[PDB]
RNA sequence: CCUGAAAAUGGAUGGCGCUCAAGCGUGUUACCUAUACUCUACCGUCAGGGUUGAUAUGAUGCCCUGACGAGUAGGCAGGCG
RNA sequence: AUAUGUAAGAAGUCCUUGUUACUUAAUUGAACGUGGACAUUUGAAUGAAGAGCUUUUAGUGGGCCAUUUUUGGUAAGCAGAACUGGCGAUGCGGGAUGAACCGAACGUAGAGUUAAGGUGCCGGAAUACACGCUCAUCAGACACCACAAAAGGUGUUAGUU
RNA sequence: AUACUGCCAGCUGGGACUGAGGACUGCGACGUAAGUCAAGGAUGCUGGCAUAAUGGUUAUAUGCCGCCCGUCUUGAAACAC
């Protein structure tokens, strides 16, 4: 009693039913995964970017 | 025949005549269709859809949020606008004088609101003394802070708040959640 | 309520279009030309005729 | 506010001001149609009296019918079919030369007959099937003052404008293009012409380009 | 439908490099306009390095007959591919055209060897009204002199179904 | 039994090239890589670490992350229905920048120059790109080049 | 076109029948008709809208406009008993 | 060749480097950002029937058949793959008859026009028009398709030397 | 002049189906102005019976069509249940 064994039929047409619409992008996209290094030095100088912003605009 | 690229027959997807039998809601949501109809105000528009809306999408706004709301540079004297229930917070131990337009208001936040001194009001006289909304001030609750919106999209590797009655040790916290048992999630 | 066709109704041709009437009026659609008699060329027609 | 004399004295002045220089337009559009067909002429008479052949520059704008039914038709090519509104047989839609919608009728020639309309069928096809797409809905056009209201920021205050930029295709024949709902005519009154409609014209059949005998087709059909 | 002569110039796309292209020139029967030129852009596709693509038509004129009143003896020559092969032949035909002829020739050719415009190439078709050149006793036994015949058993068609006498193949 | 591994069926893929083996030219190591830049995935076969998978064989990413001797590309991925984003730690010389994306910089660059010329005096610039617009009417001669007639040739057998 | 070319109940270019065909190859061209296309009426669905002038229409009321309509497994809605 | 990855900008382009514990020999770079300049061609075409997003759940998890690519097999209405379209789930007109072929998809009616297929009669529609070819003491008659070959015949017709 | 092709907001004729719809409206046409129109959907006139005449129901007859339902199934009218 053998059976098919596979088959592409039919996925294309069921995957573009409500499919290959592109993924959102975002600005800001997450930083992991980067040099936990410059993740240091950018969460440093983020924050001293936000003390100097705050002083000049008071 | 036609090749129809679009779904034949598709309702709206939004809501409207909301679900609830209330004849005193029916008759907010007549003001305000009226309003919105012959305003073309956003405001009215907005708040005739967030009468549409159901219980979940209605979340509780409290005091607290209010004060903040208030708080909020050049605020202080607009009219504070939710549609659904206001609640009392006990850990703010101040309130301004702000008017405040609701649909419900708990017994505690009606008190807060009258012995600070401002007034509860509901939406009809909300319309009768601001028909465009003017110097109005939406609130909105926080709608995904809920049990269910925590177990929402449960799988691996997302934290989702799996669906559980007994919580504890030896209740789902073995292999599949620690790398000392098998794998973790 | 019901559509009604130009092309016909020339009352419905001439609310959509006063040029119409004017069209009508200096008979645009039969327009005469002034004749210009610019012969062609003998290589043109040699090479229409060549075999 | 009586809102019967006064009031209708103002946009009755208003019609009639409008009414006059639709005319004036209408009238120009007619003096250039002709100085263009003139001009052609003694273009290629000129060239052969100089020695030269003049070519004639390739049409601007093409019709396009999709004359096949809506079963058993290839992806990309439906998906053609649907970016040029032809959704259903026997339907047809103004397209604007270039090589990418050149490449969009070939893709789609076995399904369509499409060719190089005249003014005349042009404005057949607009005063007898002239529908607006006006809040997604077909009302059909059958008054400048409609034409105007929904195309008044480009200039198009009547049929005669429309018609206009679709046969001279210019800066807003997108939007006027994109206004005009997609024509929907019947089968032609005398038929085909051929036993056989999806082969290539050339071949005998009915689809692919059939040049200037897209005005003949059309004319029948609508 | 019935043919029509055209002669359909066109050249290459004019460069930078090479300006004013050679401007081939050829003489096609064709049903119109479209088919004259697909039959152009077929043939110079088939004898010069160019396509429809990398070149224009400068000219398309239809070229009519010079008399198409008198009976003038018609030499065709052609090309046409059979289910076997290709093969060339040379026809006669008396016709008063030359699209005329080509019609002709077309029907023949299918009647005879199932040869379909697709298949058939028309080399060659030249006028010709001299005796003793033509070279078919098909067309020579009508260009002898004082040729006259009868048409025996004339039939006579019918429009009502019924008639009342038989008939006469008289003529 | 069927054989799915990492470097399956990437035989002639991964074959280096002709007369091109051998050691790499330095200036794959010089090009510098940012975060944000566009880059095309053509895996060289001598370099065996930082190798990416035959599906990225071939395809184009953003840098997200640069290291000591990598960089980090992000490809989205058709997995089904829907798109992912897949993050790969690359080498630079199986990365490569992306010509297309240095050409739509210039154009940038030279769109804006003509948008300040067009602010100095206004002629009608037309800061878009058109397609290819069917060719106008014109007038050829025939002076020295006379039609040459052609005819279709009869069949010879040519052998 | 013919010879090659032989299977079992009686028998099938669908049948009758057809021979300058009602056969074969190719061309005009007229004509027939699908629940398809065009237009019109009506039904329903969907969508977009208008309506607080009388002390008459639960505004779930009235009205306008356009598009759409196949269906097993299955889902939901509105109704009958 | 067909398929296939990107890009065609405002989350963008140019002067101030403001922050940094990263980096540089170095206020050198890297990342993020404050100030300023860029409108109806905000940077190709076409379309968009409203984008986007979340929850929950049914049935399904035996498939089969065209046209192309293609494997095993002599082959199979055989077995197995790729893309697409269909049947399953679907009537309707045509192929006489048929799940898949050709047209075309379906609310209830009317008129007109056609598609595919046809017009001798059955059977609605030319015993049309035109050119040829064929005479079979097993003619031939319209795809899928319901079969025929090598070889041969001054039967007849048409074609270099 | 004339096979031809294209255009006419050119001129006449013969047929057919349809007649949807509202308490002021809109867009237009027509002699130097009264107002009328084929201009946002049929009216005018005239006949026959003041009834099974038209129709509804029903039974035959006639033309064409129509396989026995439910189920399993890729496939059922099935010589499958």
């Amino acid at each position: 009693a053998k059976s098919k064994n596979h088959t592409a039929h039919n996925q294309t047409r069921k995957a573009h039913r409500n499919g290959i619409k592109k993924p959102k992008t975002y600005k800001y996209p997450s930083l992991k995964g980067v040099d936990p290094k410059f993740r240091r030095n950018h969460k440093h100088a983020l924050h001293g970017t936000a003390k100097a912003l705050a002083a000049a605009k008071k | 025949g036609i090749d129809h690229t679009s779904k034949q027959h598709k309702r709206s997807g939004h809501r409207t005549a909301p679900k609830s039998d209330n004849v005193y809601l029916k008759l907010l949501v007549k003001l305000y269709t009226f309003l919105a109809r012959r305003t073309d105000a956003p405001f009215n528009k907005v708040v005739l859809k967030a009468l549409f809306l159901s219980k979940i999408n209605r979340p509780p706004v409290s005091v607290s949020r209010i004060a903040r709301a208030l708080k909020q540079e050049g605020a202080a004297n607009k009219t504070v606008v939710v549609v659904g229930t206001v609640t009392d917070d006990a850990r703010i131990f101040e309130f301004p004088k702000t008017t405040v337009a609701a649909l419900r208001f708990t017994a505690g936040a009606r008190a807060k609101i009258v012995k600070a001194g401002g007034e509860c009001i509901t939406l009809d006289q909300l319309a009768v003394r601001a028909p465009k909304g003017q110097n109005t001030l939406i609130l909105r609750g926080p709608r995904n802070s809920r049990e269910a919106v925590r177990h929402f999209g449960m799988g691996p590797h997302k934290g989702k708040a799996p669906r559980i009655l007994s919580t504890g040790r030896k209740f789902e916290r073995a292999r599949g959640r620690r790398r000392s048992k098998g794998f973790k999630v | 309520v019901l559509k009604k066709n130009p092309l016909k109704n020339k009352q419905v041709l001439l609310r959509l279009n006063p040029y119409a009437k004017v069209f009508a009026a200096e008979k645009l659609g039969s327009k005469k030309a002034e004749k210009t008699g610019t012969k062609p060329a003998a290589v043109f027609t040699e090479t229409l005729k060549h075999d | 506010a009586e809102q019967v004399a006064a009031e209708r004295a103002a946009r009755k002045a208003a019609n009639k001001e409008k009414r006059a220089i639709i005319l004036e337009r209408n009238a120009a559009y007619q003096k250039e149609y002709e100085t263009a067909e003139r001009n052609i002429i003694q273009a290629k008479r000129d060239a052969k009296a100089a020695g030269s052949y003049y070519v004639e520059a390739q049409h601007k704008l093409v019709f396009v019918v999709r004359i096949k039914g809506i079963n058993k038709i290839p992806p990309k090519p439906r998906k053609v079919l649907q970016l040029l509104r032809l959704t259903r047989i026997n339907s047809g839609t103004f397209v604007k030369v270039t090589k990418a919608t050149l490449e969009l009728l070939k893709l789609i020639e076995p399904y369509v007959a499409y060719g190089y309309p005249s003014y005349s069928t042009i404005r057949q096809l607009v005063y007898k099937r002239g529908f607006g797409k006006i809040n997604k809905q077909r009302v059909p056009l059958s008054d400048n003052a409609i034409i105007e209201a929904n195309l008044g920021k480009y200039g198009i205050l009547s049929i005669d404008d429309l018609i206009h930029e679709i046969i001279t295709v210019g800066p807003h024949f997108k939007q006027a293009n994109n206004f005009l709902w997609p024509f929907k005519l019947s089968n032609p009154s005398g038929g085909w012409g051929v036993p056989r409609k999806f082969k290539h014209f050339i071949q005998g059949g009915s689809f692919g380009n059939r040049e200037e005998f897209i005005n003949k087709l059309v004319k029948s059909m609508n | 439908a019935h043919f029509k002569e055209y002669q359909v110039i066109g050249r290459r796309l004019p460069t930078e490099s090479v300006p004013e292209p050679k401007l081939f020139r050829m003489r096609i029967f064709a049903s119109n306009e479209v088919i004259a030129k697909s039959r152009y852009w077929y043939f110079l596709q088939k004898l010069h390095k160019v396509k429809k693509a990398s070149g224009e038509i400068v000219s398309i004129n239809q070229i009519n007959e010079a008399h198409p009143t008198k009976v003038k003896n018609f030499g065709v020559w052609v090309r046409y591919d059979s289910r076997s092969g290709t093969h060339n032949m040379y026809k006669e035909i008396r016709d008063v055209s030359r699209v005329a002829a080509v019609e002709t020739l077309y029907q023949d050719m299918a009647a005879r060897h199932r040869a379909r415009f697709r298949s058939i190439h028309i080399l060659k078709v030249a006028e010709i009204e001299k005796t003793a050149d033509v070279k078919r006793q098909y067309v020579k036994q009508f260009l002898t002199k004082d040729l006259k015949f009868p048409l025996p058993h004339r039939v006579q068609k019918s429009t009502k179904t019924f008639s009342y006498k038989r008939p006469s193949t008289f003529y | 039994g069927k054989s799915h591994g990492y470097r399956s069926r990437t035989r002639y893929m991964f074959q280096r090239d002709f007369r091109k083996h051998g050691a790499v030219h330095l200036s794959t190591y010089l090009k510098v890589y940012k975060v944000g830049d566009i880059v095309d995935i053509k895996a060289n076969g001598s370099i065996q670490k930082g190798m990416p998978h035959k599906f990225y064989q071939g395809k184009t990413g953003v840098v997200y992350n640069v290291t000591k001797s990598s960089v980090g590309v992000i490809i989205n991925k058709m997995v089904g229905n829907r798109y992912l984003e897949k993050r790969l730690n690359l080498r630079v010389e199986h990365i490569k920048h992306s010509k297309c994306r240095q050409e739509f910089l210039e154009r940038v660059k030279a769109n804006a120059a003509k948008r300040a010329e067009a602010k100095a005096q206004g002629v009608a610039v037309q800061l878009k790109r058109q397609p290819a617009q069917p060719r106008e009417s014109r007038i050829v001669s025939t002076e020295g080049n006379v039609p040459q007639t052609l005819a279709p040739v009869p069949y010879e057998t040519f052998i």
